[PDB]
Order: C-alpha cells, then sequence, then structure tokens
C-alpha cells in the first residue's frame, strides 16, 4: 500500500 | 524464509514549456512488482502488476488511486517549493525521487523503516533507522528538517511503517505465497567462444532464477579469477525472472582448469559446472 | 547531478534460430529519467516496442526494460538505439546470441 505524505 | 520488504518508488518530474509534471509511482514487493500509478494517462487510476493483487476489491484501487492522486498534487508543489529553496528558474527540468517502505523478519514483525528524498539524483533527505529523527543532505534540505521536526512527521510516518506497512506485506505475502516466498534456482550453463585461433571465451549462464540475488564467479585451478572475469548487471528477463552471465578469456585446451561457481538462494548446494564439450 | 546509460542487448530465451522469441534492450543507472531507446531489426525500428515502467535503483539512477517479439535469423541485424542528453551522439548496440 501507498502513503499520503508531506510537503515540504 | 521469510526476510521480505514492501517497497514504493516515486518519481515526480517537470516539463516546462511542453507539459504539467509526470507523478509515476512503482510498489515492490521484494523483487516483484505488483502495483504502477501513472498521473500522464486516460484518468489516471492505480493498476495490479501481479496475479495476487487483484483479488482487492476496488476499495483498494480506489483509495490507491486517489493517494496517489494527491501526491501527485503533493509533487507538484515540491518541485515548485524546490525552485525557491535552489533558486532555480522555471525553465529546467528538475526531478523529485522517493523509496519508502519496511522490511521484515521471518516472524513477520517490523525490521526497519525506510524513508527518503533525491532532487536531481542527489540525497535530499531521509528518515533515519529510528523512524523518529531526520538526515538532511544540504543547507536547504535543512528547511524541510525543520519544517518537518515542528510537524511531528516522523511520527505519521513510523505509524504507517509499523502498522499499514507491516500488516499488508503480511497480507501480500500470504495472498501470493507461491509467487513470493518462493526462490527457484537458476538454469546454468557454460558456453564456448573461440575469440582467435589461439584463445577462446568461456562463458557462464544463471537463467530464469528469483530472486534477483545470485553470485557468479570464475575460478581458474581454484582461484579468485576476480580482477579477469566479465560480469553482466543481473537484467530482468521479462517475466518475472531474471539473468546474469559471467565470462572469462582462455587459453586452449586449458578450458578445464576453469570453474563456473554459481550461489543463490534457491540452491541447495553451491553449484560448480565447467564446460561440457 | 547527471549519469550516462549503460545498456544490455539480450533475449529472454536462448536464441535459436526461426523460433520466436523475444529481444530485450535494459539501458540502466541513467540520470535524469528522460532518455530515447529505439529496437531496431536491419536498422529500422521495429513497430510494437514496449518498455517497463520508470524504476530506480538506491543510488537514484532509473532504469528501463524495452522488449519486443522477434524470430532471431542469421542475415538479419537486430540493435538497440539509446539517446541520452548525457551522449555525444546516439549509441548503437547489437544484438549478439553469445552474449
Amino acid at each position: 500500500t501507498a502513503f499520503t505524505i508531506p510537503s515540504i | 524464509m521469510g526476510s521480505h520488504s514492501m517497497r514504493y518508488f516515486y518519481t515526480a518530474m517537470s516539463r516546462p514549456g511542453r507539459g504539467e509534471p509526470r507523478f509515476i509511482a512503482v510498489g515492490y514487493v521484494d523483487d516483484t512488482q505488483f502495483v504502477r500509478f501513472d498521473s500522464d494517462a486516460a484518468s489516471p487510476r492505480t493498476e495490479p502488476r501481479a496475479p495476487w493483487i487483484e483479488q482487492e476489491g476496488p476499495e483498494y484501487w480506489d483509495r490507491e488511486t486517489q493517494i496517489s492522486k494527491t501526491n501527485t498534487q503533493t509533487y507538484r508543489e515540491n518541485l515548485r517549493i524546490a525552485l525557491r529553496y535552489y533558486n532555480q528558474s522555471e525553465a529546467g527540468s528538475h526531478t523529485w525521487q522517493t523509496m519508502y517502505g519496511c522490511d521484515v523478519g521471518p516472524d513477520g514483525r517490523l525490521l526497519r523503516g525506510h524513508n527518503q528524498y533525491a532532487y536531481d539524483g542527489k540525497d535530499y533527505i531521509a528518515l533515519n533507522e529510528d523512524l523518529s529523527s531526520w538526515t538532511a543532505a544540504d543547507t536547504a534540505a535543512q528547511i524541510t528538517q525543520r519544517k518537518w521536526e515542528a510537524a511531528r512527521e516522523a511520527e505519521q510516518l513510523r505509524a504507517y511503517l509499523e502498522g499499514l506497512c507491516v500488516e499488508w506485506l503480511r497480507r501480500h505475502l500470504e495472498n501470493g505465497k507461491e509467487t513470493l516466498q518462493r526462490a527457484d534456482p537458476p538454469k546454468t550453463h557454460v558456453t564456448h567462444h573461440p575469440v582467435s585461433d589461439h584463445e577462446a571465451t568461456l562463458r557462464c549462464w544463471a537463467l530464469g532464477f528469483y530472486p534477483a540475488e545470485i553470485t557468479l564467479t570464475w575460478q581458474r585451478d581454484g582461484e579468485d579469477q576476480t580482477q579477469d572475469t566479465e560480469l553482466v548487471e543481473t537484467r530482468p528477463a521479462g517475466d518475472r525472472t531474471f539473468q546474469k552471465w559471467a565470462a572469462v578469456v582462455v587459453p586452449s585446451g586449458e578450458e578445464q582448469r576453469y570453474t563456473c561457481h554459481v550461489q543463490h538462494e534457491g540452491l541447495p548446494k553451491p553449484l560448480t559446472l565447467r564446460w561440457e564439450p | 547531478i547527471q549519469r550516462t546509460p549503460k545498456i544490455q542487448v539480450y533475449s529472454r530465451h536462448p536464441a535459436e534460430n526461426g523460433k520466436s522469441n523475444f529481444l530485450n534492450c535494459y539501458v540502466s543507472g541513467f540520470h535524469p529519467s528522460d532518455i530515447e531507446v529505439d529496437l531496431l531489426k536491419n536498422g529500422e525500428r521495429i513497430e510494437k516496442v514496449e518498455h517497463s515502467d520508470l524504476s530506480f535503483s538506491k543510488d537514484w539512477s532509473f532504469y528501463l526494460l524495452y522488449y519486443t517479439e522477434f524470430t532471431p535469423t542469421e542475415k538479419d541485424e537486430y540493435a538497440c538505439r539509446v539517446n541520452h542528453v548525457t551522449l555525444s551522439q546516439p549509441k548503437i548496440v547489437k544484438w549478439d546470441r553469445d552474449m
């Protein structure tokens, strides 16, 4: 499974 | 037999003049690809690249497509932000890469966690082994290091790595037991290639093995011909399997003085084959 | 920042003449990801050619596999044409059934 990930 | 890892690889890239940024995502369990997203297609969705994953309802696909569709939006900012951070124009093609995932023992428990970035092939940031601190590669990655420290990202990530990553990895391993937790040995052989009147090329083959980990070597009279062996990069055949050959340049008649030594996790004991004329 | 591609041209299965097969081109170890790979039969590009998905290695270097159905003969010349930004001019590797 994928993932939701941060900005920068 | 149970050191297995789920791995996601992201790749975002700008195309000035000609096109919006492209997001391409692949997912692996070990050496076996099982997913694929591409934002550059007819209404992008994530798609199966393995058999045991098509058993998953449109629940998986929908959740997984949106994740990528948002990760796409995210990596379009990451390109425009890294412009600011690196004092760069809307002119050059620049490139984000990301690898996250989790290694897991034969007991199925977390063993290692991964998250790391790279702008233009240079390491940019990398979550450390503890899953609690970071490693910025330059002063521009430090801007991001403190953004994320001030945001408890290393927590959000550890959760996924210790929780969802490890749980779904065990799902995957189970749904495709025979396909994932199986190591098929190579089909080895030696060929003969006269490069002269005088000398010849002995080439040692390894075909159709899985996984990709293999160790071919040449030995003349029981010694390491390390400096004098031609080794090619382990390559994919196009069918879950891999190849690799080792080749050495010998005299003539002195051919049985050489031996090829194959080591693979599919083999009971290591191999030792010479040229059979 | 930038990396020049490696190229291997081989077949999925030990080539016998007249027997259908798959011609592979493994471009690897390059950066950026913009690359161009053509599969050629007698200097002409083969119609139906497909590639892998874009993955990369631990050192961030991309790899791609191009592949096509092909019948190897003894008079036909099969080759791979890679043109990347890092190359002075397009490189051409020929298929060799012994490699």
